[PDB]
């Protein structure tokens, strides 16, 4: 049912939630049945705009691990967050088929750590580790592990916990894409005066996702695809894979008419008579995500008028499509 | 052996073989610069740069002979303008 | 390994080096399960 009627939605699914408190430009469209709501696709076009939270295990690479989801699934694409190290673990985002399309953002996106730093010796005063982490916050210099001298930020961080004997300190770290925590503990050594390195690390946010938000191993997606191939049962897909559409979340939304879509798809620009509901404070330039009214991510778009200037203008291009997600005939063309 | 060295470094203390400095220059150096003392005799080249853009530190590896252990906190270490980049070159 | 958890009242992770927490628990590895993709044990595990 969680389709906008062409006439409290907290519980209304992924690009849907809350849309009551967007902005209304028009109370009425004409129906179109293309597409799908995206918790209601068919199996094959659920799996093709696909996403799945994977917990990388430790030794295989983020290439490898990708190899073999594509293998169980027998799919035609995949691609992936940004690679962890063969030793890291954690989130992997996944991305099958036409989700794909929205790799770039995932890689560019920040990420969360937490790790264990093996120090080469006892500190005298067990406090210097917590003072060091607090004075490698910030835009920071780091050469990579041919490779140039950059900065790249680590917005915060934390000590969890210290065992001086064992000389291992875990702590957790919010970073800028690129950022090494490998760099970062050599440099906690340098800076503490006894030497250090990274004894172990685990990777707990890409982006959109944390290990809380439905992370599942290599284990589940061989297991819901042998339950779908021997009992033909799609549960267990559907909970381990889920809609592109939730790396979109944190975006800004337009709500474009049936009528427009594939406009929109072919055209790669949204016009004022195709807007059916806008958010609240999108200014000029935004990067902003247009759905349809079932919630279907259309497109990765940049707002072109502002939230206030939606409201008031008659005319005129509304938002310009930089990344089309969509099949482009998904939705019929008007002629 | 430059006709003019600047400041670069203060002494922090030495890590693994390497003297750790805190820069005392506005500037970042090269990989491998020659570092000196104030007499401009060199004590050994740029390894590591590293910390936050408004308290940048580096290593120094130590020439033959040198030793890390020998200095003191405070201690000066010293570059040649040349070998010097503007921070900008790191920025957006 | 030696990167330990336990679940805080949230159901999210409170990271860990100890293999008992403070309140008694027996802490679990952070880090998942070796993979192999020739694994033979689905049946088993999801009948499980």
């Amino acid at each position: 049912d969680f389709v906008i009627k062409p006439e409290d939605t907290s519980e209304w699914p992924l690009l849907l939630k809350n849309f009551d408190k967007l902005l209304v430009r028009s109370g009425h469209y004409t129906p179109i049945p293309a597409g799908s709501s995206p918790l209601k696709r068919d199996l094959k076009s659920y799996i093709s705009s696909g996403v799945i939270n994977l917990d990388k295990p430790s030794n295989p690479s983020s290439h490898e691990v990708v190899a073999w989801i594509k293998r169980i699934l027998r799919c035609e694409k995949t691609g992936h967050s940004g690679t962890l190290d063969p030793k890291v673990t954690g989130c992997l985002i996944v991305c099958i088929d036409r989700a794909t399309r929205l790799v770039k953002s995932q890689q560019g996106a920040g990420k969360e750590y937490v790790c264990i730093v093996r120090l080469h010796d006892a500190l005298k005063d067990e406090k210097d580790l917590g003072r060091s982490l607090e004075n490698l916050t910030g835009a920071l210099f780091q050469r990579p592990p041919k490779r140039q001298l950059r900065v790249r930020t680590i917005y915060e961080s934390n000590l969890i916990e210290f065992d001086n004997k064992r000389n291992l300190g875990v702590f957790w770290a919010s970073c800028e894409a690129g950022t090494y925590m490998r760099t970062l503990c050599v440099h906690l050594g340098m800076l503490l005066g006894v030497g250090g390195h990274m004894q172990e690390l685990r990777r707990v946010r890409s982006g959109a996702l944390s290990e809380n938000d439905n992370m599942v191993t290599l284990h589940d997606v061989m297991d819901a695809q042998w339950v779908y191939d021997n009992t033909r049962d799609e549960s267990y897909l559907r909970s381990i894979i889920q809609p592109l559409e939730t790396l979109l979340v944190g975006y800004k939304r337009i709500v474009v008419k049936d009528s427009a879509v594939n406009a929109v798809c072919y055209g790669a620009k949204l016009m004022i008579p195709g807007l059916l509901r806008y958010e609240e404070g999108i200014e000029l330039y935004d990067e902003i995500v247009l759905i349809t009214t079932k919630g279907e991510a259309i497109a990765v778009a940049i707002a072109q008028m502002s939230t206030v200037d939606l409201a008031s203008c008659d005319h005129g291009v509304v938002a310009s499509v930089k990344r089309c997600i969509m099949e482009r005939d998904l939705y019929p063309r008007r002629w | 052996p430059p006709d003019t060295v600047l400041e670069m470094g203060a002494f922090l203390h030495p890590c693994e073989g390497d003297i750790v400095c805190r820069s005392i220059n506005t500037k970042i150096p090269y990989f491998n610069a020659p570092i000196y003392l104030e007499n401009k005799t060199q004590v050994g080249k740029v390894d590591e740069i590293l910390g936050p853009l408004n308290e940048v530190f580096f290593t120094i590896k130590c020439g033959d002979g040198v030793q890390a252990t020998s200095f003191k906190e405070g201690d000066k270490f010293y570059i040649a303008a040349d070998k010097l980049l503007p921070i900008e070159r790191f920025l957006p | 390994m030696h990167l330990m958890y336990t679940l805080g009242p949230d159901g999210k992770r409170i990271y860990t080096l100890k293999k008992v927490t403070e309140s008694g628990e027996i802490t679990k590895s952070a880090h998942p399960a070796r993979f192999s993709p020739d694994d033979k044990y689905s049946r088993q595990r999801v009948t499980l």
